[PDB]
């Protein structure tokens, strides 16, 4: 009974899928790329803060 | 026992057979018996018996060397006297 | 993506002879444990036996015991199930179900409704 | 033969008279002897007894006036070979030039009276082995430097006991021959200077006995032959063998130092040939029978087997691994256990107290070995210190303390272990940390009354050298002994009855394959087996000994103690902690902090 | 300054902390189980004479049980299992036989025992509906399990009297089926508890107790070292 | 050895009073064998001895005096046993001879 | 009827497929070559936090960076102030297995949830000055997995029933709810963007959800096993994921294909937790053998590893400042990292 139904909306989803606008990996890895340099230097993580500036020490 | 008197006998070790260096020996008279008041008078360390004593010992003696060199006294006369050792 | 597909079914005389193979893609098959489930008519999904990664260890149902026989071939990354003596009981949907995760014994839920591991299935008439 | 006032016989003249207040000069000078006995004789004048050719001998006695002395008064007679001033309370001082030179001299004897000083015998210069004999006066306090010098040109004998000396000069014996120096009943005297036989030969024999001497020369005694220190308690120790190399016989005080002469190594023997072959009762007329060993008296008592603190050098090197084994497993064990960051619980709690009485019985073990190599082939020099000493105590405090804290604390665990198991679903008798520490609490009180008990006169440590409470003389020392050994035998039987109820408890052979079971009965029959193989040894001849019943000696008891003692404490770190996951997990985690 | 809200914090922490322990006590005090069958079971008469997960609290000796059943719940039981890892055991309840649902519940069964999780949970095996294992044995079984015919009743059996030696022989391959699934995989770390039962049998309680303890002091066993 | 417990007749003086009384008592005295030596060793036991007392009890008597003294009572301690041995330096006085045992300072016996 | 729908779908499927590799230009590791290493990583704790009497299952860090909300296995739902380590806050829960939990944006709702099939939400800025109960949340027939709050008046859900659902927590119904998903969905993350939500699912799938329009925009499906974890990129245009199967992948919403995949051969445990570091360079994911493992989210290399716990590591997390990393494991211990 419901079979036909999901697969009707299957190929509904499929085909809103579809079709989108999808960018290149290379200007999307640029993205992240860009992202991670710009922001390299707010990152506690990856460059340890002065200790007096560290909460936690 | 009616032990022998101080007397002169011989020297079964030092004397070489033929030539004696006799020994004196013997009994004598020795007694003990309180101290007399008269005489606790004179003594600084107080004892409760006096002992009277006599030692079998050589009046006179010769000196001689036998045996390689060990000296020894022939007790030419022999009389019991003061005990020098009876103490203990 | 994960994909599942049998192949093989059809009529069988009974006491007949039919093979089934089903063939993997999207996961590594030699790490991972496999089964088969079958789904006779108004009833539900039955077990029908199961093969380890190396192949060492084989366990059927009792109305199975000695008239089927699995098989697996890592190279390949084919399952194998050959049938012979069937029996009108035997018609069903055979399904080629996956265990879970791999490097583990455990295989919960191959047997379960709506599985995300199991292929569309053949169908076995005798 | 006659005399105004005197007595005589024979040329022997007694004057036991009150009526001689003066010595008649009217008495013959070719008189044999004179006794001058109670004569009332206030003071006796210079140059009384000088001409008298045939005089042998002279006594002075029972003259209670008698004050004074004076100079020359014995003269230089050839005759005269015997005096003795005898019972003269009053007699105080006696000149210093009263004795001249008497070539013959044999014996003086001044004993029993009130002379401050010894006589002055330096002008005798006698051409006889004379005999002195001072005894009895108390009021000499002190003996001066080179006292005894020229008395004679031959060999003295030296009696100077029973008096009050309290100390010797330096060099007092210098320059004379000594053959018998006997200073006993002297109590006052504490000390003698190394230089008292400075320049001197011999004494052949030297009697210290009842007097406070704490050691004796460090040179001159090689000729020394015949010791007699009985009754000299502060006599702790003796000089080196290789000094008494003439050594002949010695009555000690203390039965260890007989031993000290423990063998026959002295190895040179005199033999002389007129020993060789060239009533009574006395050594059957012979010289050099057998005369090369040493004689000395008390004898060793079995509570004094004298090896060294470690009889044998195998016990040697395995006590220093045996004690750096315990202590270094138990001291990482209670390191790891309560620097962990995870919360202490009972188990843990009880463990660590388990490492720190096997690390006492580890540093009791270490004394131990230590004072072993300290003493070393030595040992009868430090015996009676070390014995009677603090050190003793505190080793004995150690081991027992150590001991029953160690025992009770297994007995803990144990019992733990089965309330835990046996009760494990009525939660409602959870064990919590408080009833532990209460309970640890009270062992560790019965540990150090056990341990002070000893030290109070109960039962001394002193009987043995590795200073283990062997002191059955009292009752009340084998009322304590024994419970002391009787509650160890019962904390064993407890842990065994335990493990059996927990074994009984667990086992289930419906669900249980058999394997399991024999698993768990392996693994509490290691530690039951541990228990037993530490403590039975012991046991056995601890607890028979105690009954009066000795069956082995000190000697095997040592190395018994040194072998199966420490198997507990060894084992605990092992069985307990170690290779415990638990263990093993903090043992990593903490080392993750100091990489 | 800030001296007073550090106060009022170390306030609120002991108040906390206060209840915490006090709770600590009870949850320490409870044993749970969990309730695992299929829908033919009888576990439903189980909880009865004894949102998606029902609770039966009760207690035996004055000891806390907590047993939880899942009701509401799909098929797929893979995930929310793990979440039954601390569990101090599984109760199992299996039916007799309708098709070969013994072949769905003993996979079901070998699924719980070789999880990475679980692993160290034993399970308490309740072999239920025997009155009509019983009636259908007096009244098949090898068509479903060829292995019956040529398996023989153990030795050491313990029917009760009367039972008929058929009943008996179902009865133990039944368990020893199970028994093999948990003595073949797995290790000693945990163990399978068999019983036989049915909906009137009020020893169910006293048997999950006995089973409990003695799981209790296995574990007390191994956090010692003696196991 | 030759040495026994025999009767000696002792007696004491008052210095107050001037005056003496007598009684009797057990005591020993005899012989003991003794042996000179030809050969001098210090380390040699000379052989010398003598016979001496081993026990000891006490007695008391009535003393009289004179003017405001009077009666009072005396004592002294008894022998009861002999020993030949060494003589005890300590207890006894070793002596070559004394005043005697019997004596009375205010009368000659 | 039947085979000719599967026939389109799988038609459908093979042009997505052809679409997805016409756009594989290179691999992230690729273009990354010229990206230096972040070298090796040390973390070490600085914080140990216990009380919890069971497992925890799940942690959330406020908005301030300070306040940590733990649910337990216990039936306790405990609020640490991670600077000071002392408990703010202790709400006992009505069902003890609590699988979720999550802190709201403005710091007054606390939500958790578990196989009750009820999420409940707590108000801690109450009037009375004690918790209580603001409202719970019915009609999920599965295992509440993951909840997370959108405002102080939305919260989204996901639970085994293989759908998700919006709630508005006035009139405690559901706004949108939803469905596509074949497995159970267990973790759940929202876009820095608050517009768009990933989620993960028990079928190797992971679908990207529009909150307002109530459909799926984008499918992965790179994966082998179950999906544990997912996290959304800082940046909002990328999305990690764990699996049983222990590998870790990278996902991009513009490309819409794997771009990295993290696994290493010594590994063959699950992954239990993931989120990203405040630049993103970081990869953080626990695993099941009591550790977490810290990748290079560009040259997929592993930095360091935490292994201060002594059992599952059950959640994990770091705050928006990205100050530190608090990680939740079974052994009841929370352990604040750097
Ligand atoms: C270690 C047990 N223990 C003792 O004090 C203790 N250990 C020993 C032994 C150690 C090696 C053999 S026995 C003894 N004692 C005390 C009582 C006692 C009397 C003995 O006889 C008078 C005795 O002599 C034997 C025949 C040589 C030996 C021992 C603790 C209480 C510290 C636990
Ligand atoms: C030796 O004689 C003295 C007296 O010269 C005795 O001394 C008496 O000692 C007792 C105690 O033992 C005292 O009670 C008496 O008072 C003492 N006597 C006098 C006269 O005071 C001594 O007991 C005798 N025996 C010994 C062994 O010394
Ligand atoms: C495994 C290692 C660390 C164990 C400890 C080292 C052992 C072998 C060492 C530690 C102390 C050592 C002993 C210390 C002192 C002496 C005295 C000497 O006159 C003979 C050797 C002897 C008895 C040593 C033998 C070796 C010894 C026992
Ligand atoms: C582990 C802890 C308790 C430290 C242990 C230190 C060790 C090396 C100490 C503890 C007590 C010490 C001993 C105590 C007593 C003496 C007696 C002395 O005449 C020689 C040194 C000697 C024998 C010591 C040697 C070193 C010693 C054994
Ligand atoms: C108590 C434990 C844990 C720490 C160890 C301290 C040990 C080594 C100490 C404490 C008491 C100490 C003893 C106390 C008294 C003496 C007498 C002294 O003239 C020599 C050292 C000696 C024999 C000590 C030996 C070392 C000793 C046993
Ligand atoms: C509690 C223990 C483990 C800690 C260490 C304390 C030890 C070293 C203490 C406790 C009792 C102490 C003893 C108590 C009494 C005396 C008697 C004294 O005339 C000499 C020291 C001696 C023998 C002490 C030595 C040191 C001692 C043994
Ligand atoms: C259970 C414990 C703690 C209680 C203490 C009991 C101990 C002290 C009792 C029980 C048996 C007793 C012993 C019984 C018989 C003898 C033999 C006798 O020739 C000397 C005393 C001695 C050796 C007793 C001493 C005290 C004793 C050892
Ligand atoms: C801890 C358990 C083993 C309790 C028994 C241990 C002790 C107390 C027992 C075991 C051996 C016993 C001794 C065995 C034999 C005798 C001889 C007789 O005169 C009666 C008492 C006496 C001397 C016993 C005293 C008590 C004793 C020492
Ligand atoms: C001094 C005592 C308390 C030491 C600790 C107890 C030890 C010895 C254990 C081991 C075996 C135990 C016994 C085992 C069985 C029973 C039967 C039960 O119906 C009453 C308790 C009783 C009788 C136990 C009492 C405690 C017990 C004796
Ligand atoms: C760790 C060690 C002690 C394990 C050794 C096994 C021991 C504890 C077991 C094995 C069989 C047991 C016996 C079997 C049954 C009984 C019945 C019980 O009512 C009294 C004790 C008694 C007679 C047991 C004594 C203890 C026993 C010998
Ligand atoms: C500590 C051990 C390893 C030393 C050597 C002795 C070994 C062989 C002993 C210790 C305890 C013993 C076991 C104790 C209990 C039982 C249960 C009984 O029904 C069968 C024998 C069995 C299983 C014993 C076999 C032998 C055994 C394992
Ligand atoms: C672990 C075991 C060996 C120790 C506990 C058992 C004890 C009580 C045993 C072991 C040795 C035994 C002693 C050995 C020898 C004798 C001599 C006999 O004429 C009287 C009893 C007596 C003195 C025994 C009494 C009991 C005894 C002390
Ligand atoms: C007996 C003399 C030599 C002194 C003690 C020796 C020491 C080194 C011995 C005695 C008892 C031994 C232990 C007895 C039993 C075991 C259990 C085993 O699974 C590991 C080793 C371990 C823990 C042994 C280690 C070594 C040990 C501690
Ligand atoms: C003198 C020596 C023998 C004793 C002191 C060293 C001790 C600390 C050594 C000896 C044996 C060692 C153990 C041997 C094996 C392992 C297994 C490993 O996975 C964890 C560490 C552990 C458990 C070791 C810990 C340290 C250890 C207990
Ligand atoms: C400190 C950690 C434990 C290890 C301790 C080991 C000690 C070794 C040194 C002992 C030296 C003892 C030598 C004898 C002393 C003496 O000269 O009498
Ligand atoms: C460990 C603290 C408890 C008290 C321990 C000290 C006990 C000392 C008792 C000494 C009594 C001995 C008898 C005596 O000599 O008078
Ligand atoms: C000699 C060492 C073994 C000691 C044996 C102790 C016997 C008592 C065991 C007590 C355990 C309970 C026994 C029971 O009641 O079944
Ligand atoms: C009186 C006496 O005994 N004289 C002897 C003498 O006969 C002997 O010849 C001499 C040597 O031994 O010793 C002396
Ligand atoms: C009272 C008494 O016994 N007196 C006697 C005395 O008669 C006798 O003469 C004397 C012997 O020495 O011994 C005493
Ligand atoms: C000690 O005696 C020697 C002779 O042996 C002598 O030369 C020396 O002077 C004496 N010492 C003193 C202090 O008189
Ligand atoms: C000593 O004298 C008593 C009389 O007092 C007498 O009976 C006894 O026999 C005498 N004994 C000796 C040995 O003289």
């Amino acid at each position: 009974t419901a079979s036909i139904a999901q697969a009707r909306k299957l190929v509904e989803q499929l085909k809103m899928e579809a079709n989108i606008d999808r960018i290149k990996v290379s200007k999307a890895a640029a993205d992240l790329m860009a992202y991670c340099e710009a922001h390299a230097k707010e990152d506690p993580l990856l460059t340890p803060v002065p200790a007096s500036e560290n909460p936690f020490r | 026992q009616d032990c022998p008197e101080c007397t002169l006998q011989e020297n079964p070790l030092f004397s070489q057979p033929g030539a004696p260096i006799l020994q004196c020996m013997g009994c004598c008279f020795s007694r003990a018996y309180p101290t007399p008041l008269r005489s606790k008078k004179t003594m600084l360390v107080q004892k409760n018996v006096t002992s009277e004593s006599t030692c079998c010992v050589a009046k006179s003696y010769n000196r001689v060397t036998v045996m390689g060199g060990f000296k020894v006294e022939n007790h030419t006369a022999c009389h019991c006297s003061t005990c020098y050792y009876h103490k203990s | 993506q994960v994909q599942l597909q049998e192949s093989g079914g059809g009529l069988v005389q009974p006491g007949g002879s039919l093979r089934l193979s089903c063939a993997a893609s999207g996961f590594t098959f030699s790490n991972y444990k496999m089964n088969w489930v079958r789904q006779a008519p108004g009833k539900g999904l039955e077990w029908v036996s199961d093969i380890s990664q190396s192949g060492a260890s084989i366990s059927y149902t009792g109305s199975v015991k000695g008239r089927f026989t699995i098989s697996r071939d890592n190279a390949k990354n084919t399952l194998y199930l050959q049938m012979n003596s069937l029996k009108p009981e035997d018609t069903a949907v055979y399904y080629c179900a996956r265990c879970p995760a791999p490097f583990t014994r455990d295989c919960f839920d191959v047997t379960s409704t709506t599985y995300a591991y199991r292929g569309q299935g053949t169908q076995v008439t005798v | 033969c006659h005399h105004r006032i005197c007595h005589c016989s024979n040329r022997v003249f007694l004057c036991q008279e009150s009526k001689v207040t003066e010595i008649p000069s009217d008495l013959p000078r070719n008189a044999i002897e004179l006794r001058f006995v109670l004569t009332k004789l206030r003071v006796i004048q210079k140059g009384a007894f000088s001409g008298f050719g045939d005089l042998e001998k002279i006594e002075i006695s029972q003259n209670d006036v008698l004050e004074v002395i004076e100079a020359d008064v014995f003269s230089n007679l050839p005759k005269l070979h015997e005096i003795r001033i005898e019972k003269a309370n009053n007699l105080l001082y006696i000149n210093p030039e009263a004795f001249q030179n008497l070539p013959n001299l044999q014996y003086l004897l001044i004993s029993n009276t009130g002379i401050k000083h010894l006589p002055d015998v330096h002008k005798i210069h006698s051409l006889q082995k004379v005999l002195l004999d001072i005894q009895d006066n108390i009021n000499i306090h002190t003996i001066e430097r080179n006292s005894f010098v020229g008395l004679s040109f031959e060999s003295v004998i030296l009696w100077l006991n029973k008096n009050g000396i309290q100390e010797i000069h330096n060099c007092a014996f210098n320059g004379t021959q000594l053959d018998e120096l006997n200073l006993s009943d002297n109590n006052n005297l504490e000390e003698l200077p190394n230089d008292v036989f400075h320049g001197a030969s011999g004494p052949v024999i030297l009697d210290i006995s009842r007097t406070r001497i704490h050691s004796l020369p460090s040179y001159g005694l090689e000729n020394l032959k015949k010791l007699r220190a009985r009754s000299t308690y502060n006599l702790k120790k003796l000089p080196t063998l290789e000094k008494l190399v003439a050594l002949m016989e010695a009555s000690l005080t203390y039965p260890i130092h007989c031993c000290a002469f423990a063998n026959w190594r002295r190895q040179i023997s005199e033999l002389h040939p007129i020993c060789n072959k060239s009533t009574y009762t006395e050594f059957d007329y012979d010289l050099c029978n057998e005369v090369v060993d040493v004689t000395c008296s008390p004898k060793p008592d079995a509570f004094n087997p004298c090896e060294d603190i470690m009889g044998y050098n195998i016990l040697r090197v395995l006590i220093w691994f045996i004690s750096i084994l315990a202590i270094t497993g138990n001291i990482i064990v209670l390191v790891i256990l309560t620097t962990s960051q995870y919360k202490l619980t009972v188990p843990r709690f009880l463990m660590c107290n388990l490492a720190f009485a096997d690390l006492c019985i580890g540093i009791y073990l270490l004394l131990i070995a230590s004072v072993d190599i300290h003493t070393k082939s030595q040992y009868h020099n430090y015996a009676i210190d070390w014995q009677t000493g603090a050190g003793c105590d505190a080793a004995g405090f150690f081991t027992v303390f150590a001991s029953e804290l160690s025992v009770y604390t297994l007995t803990a665990i144990t019992l733990e272990r089965w309330h835990t198991i046996t009760h494990a679903m009525q939660l409602d008798c959870k064990v919590q940390l408080r009833h532990a520490a209460s309970v640890m609490v009270m062992g560790w009180i019965f540990a150090f009354a056990a341990a002070l008990f000893p030290i109070f006169g109960i039962s001394s440590y002193m009987k043995v050298s590795i200073c283990l409470p062997m002191d059955i003389d009292s009752p009340l020392s084998q009322l304590y002994v024994m419970s002391l050994l009787v509650l160890n035998v019962l904390a064993f039987v407890v842990i065994c009855g335990c493990y059996i109820h927990i074994y009984l408890t667990v086992r289930n052979p419906n669900i249980v394959s058999s394997s399991s079971d024999t698993r768990i009965a392996k693994r509490m029959a290691m530690l039951i087996f541990t228990d037993f193989l530490c403590m039975a040894p012991i046991s056995f001849f601890a607890i028979s000994a105690s009954l009066k019943v000795p069956l082995i000696t000190v000697s095997k008891a040592k190395i018994l103690l040194v072998l199966f003692h420490p198997i507990n404490s060894c084992a605990n770190p092992f069985l307990y902690a170690i290779f415990t996951k638990n263990f093993r997990r903090d043992f990593f985690i903490l080392l993750s902090k100091c990489g | 300054d800030q001296r007073n809200e550090e106060k009022a914090q170390r306030e609120a922490n002991k108040k906390i902390e206060k209840q915490l322990q006090k709770d600590k006590q009870v949850y320490r005090a409870t044993h749970r189980l969990l309730l695992l069958g299929a829908g033919e079971s009888g576990k439903s008469t189980i909880v009865k004479q004894m949102t998606g997960i029902f609770e039966t609290k009760f207690q035996v000796d004055k000891v806390n049980f907590h047993m939880f059943d899942v009701g509401g719940q799909r098929d797929e039981r893979r995930k929310w299992i793990q979440c039954f890892n601390d569990v101090t055991a599984i109760i199992f309840v299996v039916a007799s036989s309708q098709t070969n649902r013994l072949q769905e519940a003993l996979n079901l069964f070998k699924s719980i025992w070789n999880n990475r999780w679980l692993r160290t949970i034993s399970v308490i095996l309740f072999l239920n509906k025997q009155d009509l294992l019983a009636e259908k044995v007096l009244a098949k079984i090898e068509d479903y399990f060829p292995e019956f015919a040529r398996y023989t009743t153990p030795e050491d059996a313990t029917p009760e009297p009367g039972e008929d030696p058929r009943v008996t022989r179902a009865k133990y391959f039944i368990r020893d089926e199970f028994l093999r699934i948990s003595t073949a995989s797995g290790d000693g770390r945990h163990y399978c508890y068999p019983h036989f039962t049915c909906a009137v049998d009020t020893e169910n309680i006293r048997r999950v107790f006995n089973d409990c303890r003695d799981i209790i002091q296995r574990m007390h066993l191994r956090q010692y070292e003696l196991l | 050895n030759s040495c026994e417990l025999t009767n000696i007749t002792i007696a004491i003086e008052k210095e107050e009073c001037r005056f003496c009384i007598s009684i009797n008592t057990t005591w020993c005295a005899g012989y003991c064998y003794t042996r000179d030596l030809v050969y001098k060793d210090p380390a040699r036991p000379k052989i010398q001895k003598t016979c001496t007392f081993k026990e000891l009890v006490y007695e008391t008597v009535r003393v009289p005096g004179c003017a405001h003294h009077a009666d009072s009572l005396y004592t002294y301690p008894v022998a009861t046993q002999c020993h030949c041995g060494k003589c005890d330096s300590d207890s006894t006085d070793c002596t070559v001879r004394g005043l005697g045992p019997s004596y009375c300072s205010f009368g000659e016996m | 009827e039947l085979d000719q729908l599967r026939q389109e779908a799988e038609q459908l499927k093979n042009q997505i497929r052809d679409a997805r590799k016409a756009c594989a230009d290179a691999t992230l590791s690729q273009i990354t070559n010229n990206i230096d290493p972040v070298g090796r990583i040390q973390m070490r704790t600085r914080r140990t936090l216990r009380g919890h009497l069971a497992k925890i299952y799940a942690m959330h860090w406020g908005t301030d960076s300070r306040l940590l909300v733990s649910a337990s296995q216990d039936g306790k739902l405990i609020i640490w102030d991670s600077y000071t380590t002392n408990k703010v806050h202790a709400i006992p829960l009505r069902s003890s297995w609590v699988m979720t939990c999550a802190y709201a944006p403005s710091g007054n709702y606390v939500a958790c949830g578990g196989l009750d099939n009820i999420c409940s939400i707590y108000n801690l800025k109450t009037r009375e000055g004690n918790v209580r109960v603001s409202r719970e949340l019915a009609g999920h027939t599965g295992y509440l997995s993951c909840c997370r709050f959108l405002d102080d008046n939305q919260i989204v859900t996901s639970s085994g029933d293989t759908t998700c659902a919006l709630w508005d927590i006035e009139t405690g119904q559901q706004t949108t709810t939803f469905t596509g998903h074949t497995g159970d969905v267990m973790s759940l993350s929202l876009a820095p963007d608050t517009r768009l939500f990933v989620s993960g699912a028990c079928d190797a799938s992971a679908k990207l959800w529009d909150v307002r329009e109530g459909m799926c925009r984008q499918t992965f499906t790179g994966h082998e096993s179950d999906i544990n974890a997912i996290c959304f990129f800082p940046n909002g245009n990328a999305f990690a994921t764990g699996s049983d199967d222990a590998t870790c992948r990278l996902f991009d919403l513009r490309a819409d294909q794997e771009l990295m995949t993290y696994s290493h051969d010594n590994i063959i445990c699950g992954i239990t937790s993931v989120s990203f570091s405040k630049s993103g360079r970081l990869l953080l994911a626990g695993y099941d053998d009591f550790n977490c493992n810290v990748w290079d989210a560009l040259k997929a290399d592993r930095a360091g590893v935490l292994a201060g716990h002594d059992n599952r590591v059950s959640c994990l997390g770091v705050t928006d400042d990205g100050m530190a990393v608090a990680t939740g494991s079974w052994d009841s211990f929370l352990k604040i990292w750097n």
